[PDB]
């Protein structure tokens, strides 16, 4: 079977800028019958079914803007977004159709990139409502920031807390381009209760120095 | 020219038989094969297999051969991919895509079936408040099933600074979620802030009213 | 100058398959619309090329294969497949490139008291080559002996006839066949898209 | 040579009934199944070609199926032309072409017991050293007959010959003559001669008797 | 339209061979093989060969490999068929056929059209004619009775001989046997009639015998015994 690699796997360029994918073949796609590159590019945007934005490596799909271009030959492809567009941000996929079984790259993520923005930090302790269920949630939100990238330590009494977490994160906002996270951490009623102060410790790159949202239980 | 409407969204449990499909409309529906990609959640692209609805003839990718039938009626222009058991790895989005022929691209794709195999039956959402003290307040969406969940606030009628966050599939096999939203903080005192959730197959609506907590 | 498709189509007897016939195609413009749009067919099996793309495509030239086969042998003319068809009267190469267009013709290339016309090759000392047409007529020599150019014991006649009678089952009933092949050589190319 | 096997050998049926006949093809890799029908004292004519079409002429009441090696003809309903006998002809490498035994088709008619006469020898034949004694069996049905010498009571063997005729225009029996052929010596040297008749139609064998120089 | 026409019968003795002939028309003669079969007395069929008009190849059929001829003259749109070495057991009736010819494939029509048959008889007898001896009505009568009486008709070669009865004016209740070979070689017949008893004493009945090949015609009266 022919395996496809894409690089990179994340890609963040600002708007109107150029944005470069790499597919490499494990063997060649070349038919030599026509001189063809049976090699095919996809887009794929949150929600969406992909869609076929070049195929025999270079010939772009109709209704398919200039500014995406396919090149290579052999076992080397790219694909080319000069200027990127907002509309362009989703999951880029070379695909090989010269002989089946069908193969996919894994995939690469273009985003939008800006400039760095902090994130806003809000702790939300666990209602009473919920507490007399039986079970604790803790949450700790970052509002608009960027780069994605970013640490969340949820710390009990001073002590780090491990696989008790979940992190949910949104996509590149429409107008300022920018993430928002929620981590929560989940606990037993009886294990919340035995400990008092409940903090979370985010680190960015926009921040100079890591940011810390505490509340003690038991009290306001 | 060429369309593929495929069959609506499957909320199953382990062991239970599937059958989606995938119905084309158009010209020139003759000269396509049909394919089935699977794309688990967060995940890419995984070619499973193809048929020409002509005469039958499929091919496998080795991953899922013998473990999914793909199949096809010709007279109602449809490829079926089918289960005999299903597993929960088997949760996933499943395109259904064409192309005019073997070895050609796939122009033409369906909208998706999504397909949630789990032990969990259903269940509607408890839905807590997660009250300020500009600030940040919300509605903590907990231990739903199946997805989805729609999450409103003001009935539409607040829509600047909220984000939803997706569903993370909790331990519990039902899923979570929370809606914030950031507001002046002099709003608290007067102005009125609802989330309205909605879980369907639960037939659940719960309008939850978020205030400071008093001590 | 369109390409004519319709004389290779439309044409009103067909060859057997194990005297199939090629029509070179040349020096015209082509319409793959009329074919590939078309309700008449029942397969219309297309490998490594789209006919939907075929008018914005360009060629050296095309050869037009047509022959009649009975319905279950039409999964023979493919490449990679095996059988008397394919390893005795029409054999597709592995690097195939065209299509493969099919329909019943039940109401032409059978008849009552059956039409026997339509011949294919049973027996042969060895698989086609990719294209190799048979046209051979000597018996077929299965043992030791010479057949002296007669049927007999260990020797048959080589050619054997479709029984094609109307009330036959759609399977063994008759289908026309009609194999495009596209040729891209380093040269001026001639056939050509609207 | 290989000869096909038809079956019956005889089928008796009356007249507008269903005819059915058989015939077991050899093995074969490929071959054609045909069917012939032959009246007396005229050529074969061809009936069915490939197990099941008509050829040129034929009336619709003729047809053909075939499955693996067993062929069938019908006779949807039997004409008074139609009753003659009926070869399958398989044609293919080895042998190009076989035939099979053939299936007389008669007219099945009332049971019908012989009228039974003997001849002694004429004087004439007497005067030329041989002796020929007759034994005839008239309008009889069906053709299956026993004809039986016996000299001094001793069964005879290898000295007799049988001839049949065709049925009957009118009535649709048959009629058979039996000749016991001996040396005017042997004749001579013995006194009775009988012919032994066994018929469906008889309650027991009917013995036709003579002491030699009895009138009758 | 198609026509096969063959020629007259013949006889010959058991080391001779024979030639018979068969003229086609109505059709194009290189278009069709032309097979021979033959049907011995009381027989089915058997086939002998066949041969290509068009070239002139043969196929001939295993019993026969060896001692047949197949050929044919084109001009005239005749094939020929030549049995060598004949015995006693090649007498038969033997017929051309012809079925179309289809270059590579078994032809799948069947043999449509048929000579009219060539008879050939194989002995080693002479021509000799019949002797008649009366088969004679029995001495012994009933009032309702039927007499039964005939000619035995011994002795004569070759086939045929013609039986009548009262110059042709007595038909009803005659029985006139197949003639049967007998191991002398020459051909032995019975011709049988049912009459009243009444009739005997009234009507004269004469069995009329003519063997064309000897010439000999015989009309012999068969009487009432005299006791
Ligand atoms: C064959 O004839 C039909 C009807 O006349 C026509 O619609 C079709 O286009 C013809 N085929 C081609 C290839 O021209």
């Amino acid at each position: 079977d022919i395996q496809l690699t894409q690089s990179p796997d994340s890609l963040a360029v600002s708007l109107g800028e150029r944005a470069t994918i790499n597919c490499k073949s494990s063997q060649s796609v070349l038919y030599s019958s026509i001189n063809k590159n049976y090699l095919a590019w996809y887009q794929q945007k949150p929600g969406q079914p992909p869609k076929l934005l070049i195929y025999w490596a270079s010939t772009r799909e109709s209704g398919v803007p200039d500014r995406f271009s396919g090149s290579g030959s052999g076992t080397d492809f790219t694909l080319t977004i000069s200027s990127l567009q907002a509309e362009d941000v989703a999951v880029y996929y070379c695909q090989q159709y010269y002989s089946t079984p069908y193969t996919f790259g894994q995939g690469t993520k273009v985003e939008i990139k800006r400039t760095v923005a902090a994130p806003s930090v809000f702790i939300f302790p666990p209602s009473d409502e919920q507490l007399k269920s039986g079970t604790a949630s803790v949450v700790c939100l970052l509002n608009n920031f960027y780069p994605r990238e970013a640490k969340v330590q949820w710390k009990v009494d001073n002590a780090l807390q491990s696989g008790n977490s979940q992190e949910s994160v949104t996509e590149q906002d429409s107008k300022d381009s920018t993430y928002s996270l929620s981590s929560t951490l989940t606990l037993s009623k009886a294990d919340y209760e035995k400990h008092k102060v409940y903090a979370c410790e985010v680190t960015h790159q926009g921040l100079s120095s890591p940011v810390t949202k505490s509340f003690n239980r038991g009290e306001c | 020219q060429m369309q593929l409407v495929q069959s609506g969204t499957e909320v199953k449990k382990p062991g239970e038989s599937l059958k989606i499909s995938c119905k084309g409309s158009g010209y020139g529906f003759i000269t396509y094969w049909i394919g089935w990609v699977r794309q688990m959640p967060g995940k890419g692209l995984e070619w499973m297999g193809i048929i020409y609805p002509g005469d039958s003839e499929t091919r496998y990718s080795p991953s899922f051969q013998g473990q999914v039938t793909i199949s096809a009626d010709k007279s109602i222009n449809t490829a079926y991919l089918q289960w005999s058991s299903l597993k929960a790895s088997d949760t996933a989005i499943y395109y259904c895509a064409g192309g005019s022929g073997i070895s050609t691209p796939m122009d033409v794709w369906g909208q998706g079936t999504t397909v949630t195999v789990s032990s969990a039956s259903t269940k509607g959402p408890s839905v807590f408040p997660l009250a300020p003290s500009t600030a940040a307040l919300g509605c903590l969406v907990k231990d739903y099933f199946p997805e989805p969940v729609t999450v409103s606030w003001n009935s539409g009628a607040l829509t600047s600074g909220v984000h939803t966050f997706p569903a993370v599939l909790q331990s519990s096999g039902l899923y979570s979620l929370s809606s914030v939203v950031t507001v002046p903080s002099s709003s608290l005192g007067t102005q009125t802030y609802i989330c309205n959730v909605n879980h369907k197959p639960s037939n659940t609506k719960v309008d939850k009213k978020v205030e400071p907590k008093s001590c | 100058n369109l390409c004519p498709f319709g004389e290779v189509f439309n044409a009103t007897r067909f060859a057997s398959v194990y005297a199939w016939n090629r029509k070179r195609i040349s020096n015209c413009v082509a319409d793959y619309s009329v074919l590939y749009n078309s309700a008449s067919f029942s397969t219309f099996k297309c490998y490594g090329v789209s006919p939907t793309k075929l008018n914005d495509l360009c060629f050296t030239n095309v050869y037009a294969d047509s022959f009649v086969i009975r319905g279950d042998e039409v999964r023979q003319i493919a490449p990679g497949q095996t059988g008397k068809i394919a390893d005795y009267n029409y054999k597709l190469p592995d690097d195939f490139t065209g299509c493969v267009i099919a329909w019943n013709s039940n109401n032409l290339d059978s008849k009552v008291g059956g039409n026997y016309n339509y011949l294919y090759r049973l027996f042969r000392k060895s698989n086609l080559k990719p294209f190799e047409r048979d046209i051979s007529t000597e018996i077929y020599q299965a043992g030791s002996t010479p057949c002296n150019g007669v049927e007999g014991f260990n020797c048959y006649f080589p050619l054997q006839s479709y029984g094609f009678q109307p009330t036959n089952g759609v399977g063994y009933q008759p289908y026309r066949v009609v194999v495009l092949s596209f040729e891209l050589l380093h040269a001026p190319a001639t056939v050509c898209g609207p």
